[PDB]
């Protein structure tokens, strides 16, 4: 439990969870769960963010750093 | 005047012995066809640069500071920092229009491959076959002389301007798009494409419209949708080779490759395969074509005169002279021409040496042209760490310091992935750490199964590249067929019961924690031998063929196998919190209209007329159930609206949003470009400039 890296028993042990989906979305649109591996690396539709990069652990420390307080 | 010399362009003659094996391949052809597709090439590759090669969103991918875990090919090779990153994109782009445009064509053919290539072997997630063939095709077109014609190089020097060019230089590339059509054609002669699993559910596409006219769905999925892609792919390979059938063939890879782009966001790889496809023409359609005008087109659309006598090909001398004997770059090219193509045909069949990076499938993704071949989906991911000095057990976040998701599926880059938390959690107060994976997938809809062993050390496991990797689970092809039985029984449930397929191996176990919303959960078991625990009172029960037992909500459990054989078993439960809010939801919709419809006279009870009003002001916060129903209405009328808009809006936005990613695409690298160049400011100024870079263009 100390920091985001790690996860409790419980929660890693869930092999039973609702996934989300790399592709599309879980929620609607077709063939979300099977994946197919060479189409272009985008996530689920949502406001213009291309992609899941800025979930990064640290992200904002680092970016704040370089190109200072955005 | 032979048939076999009209329809394949060389008599046998040609072939008995090497000087006329090197005359015929340098024999003069026309330049047209070879500077129209390089202008095209280079166009694509412009518009492609700042899309899908990242540059965009290179500012989060490579940031400083950034502590990633990356998956390079050769360990050695490491990013430079951003502003260098920054620089080496603009150099492919200035190689890029270089190419475009003709100018200093070997020089800018050069800037753009070995960056390219650079930023291809640095990260193997981002592999895929149309990255690799936008390579392949850069590399062959560096030593073509394709700036002979329509070209700014051409102006600059008269000796380059219309000049002829040799034959093998439209040999390679018609090689190349002839193999790139056989080897996917071949690839998908299996199992899984011919019978209808893969891309089993691309037949719901309204493109597929006017096919459901004379044919079922199901039908319409494996005649049209699989064996359809088959058939094109050979016959695109053979036909368009043919002056009887190249229409037939031009106007069935038009069609393909048009709903492949619509279907699919492949990207750019659609139209450079519609950019190729006149290749197999004439070698002078562009020249008749411009003759085909009139003359105020004529004075601005390139030359129509004869192309004149160049020095880079072999000319058979009819005055009596002795032929001209081959230099050395007419041997050069004809050795370069059967050697890579020798070499692109043996690439995709060499997975019997690299047995390292064999899997499930065959070799590391994007040189193979198995393309939509096989789908896979992943069900749990669970990575246990043991600290080396106190002994504590612990469970890490599964996809923690990584960007992509391509680790599960190969035993490499899990290699890599386990080396760089071995490296990193010594930060986090984790002595020398003992990692063990568990992960789950299944290909093409079988049995979910264990893909590496859960318990093996990979910090101390085995790994060389040329030899069979020894923690990797096989997979189970005698369990296919069930795959017909599973089906049904994915059609025997109600709207809310959901269903997981497990298949394990015998002596491994799998423990699990059902949580608490998880009512009514059950387990039944479909073939093979288990014993079922619960540790809550420590009891453990055998479980036969066709039984079924109730396990505990929020509780642990274990299933053991216990057989000779693997066994297969299925969890059927349903969300039973869900089921209880839905009914709640559906009574206080069903109250909502009673009271507008005039119904239910009575006062409303006071939670009730947030509802009506639809604001919280001046009142006492609503309850959850309150809030949930109104995002809920808020989300199904967006959702409505977002319907209910007309073609031109759709089309409008989409070039807005793709003038924003070229505008930040620019203002970054020219921001980064000043830093190199006359230093870094202070951070107000970065701030700044960075902060108006992300404005949205409106
Ligand atoms: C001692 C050593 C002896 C020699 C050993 C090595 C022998 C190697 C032989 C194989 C290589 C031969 C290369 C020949 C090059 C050649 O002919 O190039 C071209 C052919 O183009 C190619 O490079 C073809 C690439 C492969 C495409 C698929 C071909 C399908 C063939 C089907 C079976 C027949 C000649 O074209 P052209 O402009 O004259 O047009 C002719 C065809 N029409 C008019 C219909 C469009
Ligand atoms: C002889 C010819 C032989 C035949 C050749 C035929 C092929 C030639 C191709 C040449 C290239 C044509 C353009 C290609 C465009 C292209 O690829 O489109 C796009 C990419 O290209 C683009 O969008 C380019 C946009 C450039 C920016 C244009 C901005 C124009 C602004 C106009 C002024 C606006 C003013 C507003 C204020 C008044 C594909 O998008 P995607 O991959 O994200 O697809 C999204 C949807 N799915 C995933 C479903 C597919
Ligand atoms: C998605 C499909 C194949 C994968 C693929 C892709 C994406 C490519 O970019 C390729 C480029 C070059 C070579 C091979 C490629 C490739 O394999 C099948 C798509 C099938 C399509 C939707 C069916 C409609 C067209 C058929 C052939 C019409 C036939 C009509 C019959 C009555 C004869
Ligand atoms: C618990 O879930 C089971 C499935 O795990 C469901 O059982 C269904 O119950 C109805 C009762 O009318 C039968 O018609 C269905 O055939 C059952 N489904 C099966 C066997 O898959 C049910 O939703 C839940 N039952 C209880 C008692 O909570
Ligand atoms: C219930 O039965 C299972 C069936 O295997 C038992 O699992 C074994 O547990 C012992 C220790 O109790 C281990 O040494 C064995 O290796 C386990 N077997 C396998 C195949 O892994 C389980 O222990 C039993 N539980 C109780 C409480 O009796
Ligand atoms: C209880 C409820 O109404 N909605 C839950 C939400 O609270 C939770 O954060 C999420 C986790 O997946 O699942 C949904
Ligand atoms: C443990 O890690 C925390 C969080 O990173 C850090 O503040 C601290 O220095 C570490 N503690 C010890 C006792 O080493
Ligand atoms: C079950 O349903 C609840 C409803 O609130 C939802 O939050 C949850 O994500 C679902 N899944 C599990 C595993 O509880």
């Amino acid at each position: 439990s100390k920091g985001a890296a790690f996860v409790s028993k419980q929660e890693a042990s869930e092999v039973l969870k609702r996934p989300r989906r790399y592709l599309y979305q879980w929620l609607g649109a077709p063939v979300p769960y099977p994946d197919p591996l060479e189409p272009r690396r985008e996530v689920c539709e949502l406001n213009p963010d291309c992609d899941e990069l800025a979930d990064h652990i640290g992200f904002q420390e680092a970016y704040r750093r370089f190109y200072g307080p955005v | 005047d032979s048939r076999i010399g009209k329809l394949l362009g060389f008599e046998w003659t040609d072939l008995s012995s090497w000087r006329r094996l090197v005359t015929l391949l340098n024999r003069p052809t026309d330049p047209a066809s070879l500077a129209v597709f390089r202008f095209l090439f280079g166009f694509l590759m412009v518009l492609d640069i700042p899309q899908e090669r990242g540059l965009s969103s290179l500012d989060r991918k490579y940031l400083d500071g950034l502590d990633v875990c990356r998956f390079p090919l050769l360990d050695a090779l490491r990013p430079l920092p951003l502003d260098w990153m920054y620089l080496v994109y603009t150099i492919m782009f200035l190689g890029a229009l270089g190419m475009m445009l003709g100018l200093c064509y070997r020089i800018s053919c050069v800037l753009f491959l070995l960056p390219y290539w650079y930023v291809f072997l640095l990260d193997k997630t981002s592999w895929n076959n149309h990255s690799y063939l936008y390579g392949l095709l850069a590399f062959q077109l560096t030593f073509m002389d394709a700036n002979h014609y329509w070209s700014v190089d051409g102006l600059l020097n008269a000796h380059r301007r219309n000049a002829h060019v040799p034959l093998w230089n439209y040999a390679v590339l018609r090689g190349q798009i002839f193999i790139v059509y056989f080897i996917a054609g071949v690839k998908k002669l299996d199992a899984d494409w011919v019978e209808g699993y893969s891309m089993e559910y691309l037949s719901r596409h309204w493109l597929f419209s006017p096919f459901k006219l004379l044919l079922s769905e199901e039908l319409t999925s494996l005649l049209v949708v699989h064996w359809g892609g088959l058939l094109l792919d050979l016959s695109a390979g053979f036909l368009l080779f043919f002056d009887v059938s190249r229409s037939i063939g031009l106007f069935f890879v038009s069609y393909f490759h048009c709903m492949n782009s619509q279907l699919f966001s492949i990207g750019m790889f659609s139209y450079v395969m519609l950019a190729s496809s006149p290749l197999f023409c004439s070698p002078e359609w562009p020249r008749k074509l411009v003759s085909y005008c009139p003359r105020r087109l004529q004075q601005l659309l390139p030359l129509k005169a004869a192309p004149q006598p160049s020095v880079s090909c072999v000319y058979k001398r009819s005055r009596g002279k002795s032929g001209q004997k081959p230099g050395l770059r007419h041997q050069l090219g004809a050795a370069f021409t059967l050697l890579y193509l020798l070499e692109q045909l043996f690439l995709p069949y060499s997975h019997f040496l690299t047995q390292g990076y064999n899997n499930w499938t065959n070799g590391l993704y994007g040189y193979s042209w198995d393309m939509m071949v096989h789908s896979r989906s992943h069900q749990h991911v669970k990575i246990t760490y043991r600290d080396g000095r106190t002994g504590e057990l612990g469970y890490l976040n599964p996809g923690v310091f990584t960007q992509s998701r391509r680790w599960k599926d190969h035993a490499d880059m899990l290699k890599q992935y386990a080396t760089c938390l071995s490296r990193l959690l010594p930060k986090y107060n984790v002595t020398e750490p003992q990692i063990y994976f568990d992960i789950w997938v299944s290909i093409n809809d079988r049995f979910q199964q264990r893909i590496f062993d859960p318990r093996v050390d990979i910090v101390q496991a085995a790994w060389s590249p040329f030899q069979r990797t020894s923690w990797v689970q096989p997979l189970l092809m005698d369990l296919s067929p069930w795959r017909a039985k599973l089906q049904e029984i994915k059609s025997s449930l109600d709207n809310h019961t959901e269903v997981v397929f497990i298949a394990d191996f015998p002596g491994l176990h799998l423990e699990n924690f059902v949580s608490e919303d998880l009512g009514n959960t059950s387990i039944q078991l479909l073939q093979g031998e288990v014993t079922v625990e619960l540790v809550a009172e420590q009891k453990n029960q055998t479980l036969r063929e066709g039984e079924k037992m109730q396990l505990p909500a929020g509780e642990y459990h274990k299933v053991y196998t216990t057989s000779p054989s693997p066994s297969c078993y299925m969890y059927v439960y349903v969300n039973t919190t869900e089921l209880a809010l839905e009914q709640d939801l559906a009574y206080l919709q069903e109250l909502k209209e009673k009271v507008e419809n005039g119904s239910e006279t009575g006062p409303l009870p006071p939670e009730l007329q947030p509802l009506l009003e639809g604001e919280v002001k001046g009142g006492p916060e609503p309850t959850p159930l309150v809030q949930t129903f109104l995002r809920r209405q808020q989300r199904l009328q967006e959702i409505e609206r977002r319907r209910n808009t007309p073609f031109h809006e759709r089309f409008f936005r989409f070039l807005l949003r793709k003038l924003y990613v070229f505008r930040r695409s620019f203002l970054m690298t020219c921001i980064s470009l000043r830093n190199l160049i006359l230093g870094r400011p202070s951070l107000e100024q970065l701030a700044q400039e960075v902060t108006y870079a992300n404005l949205r263009p409106f």
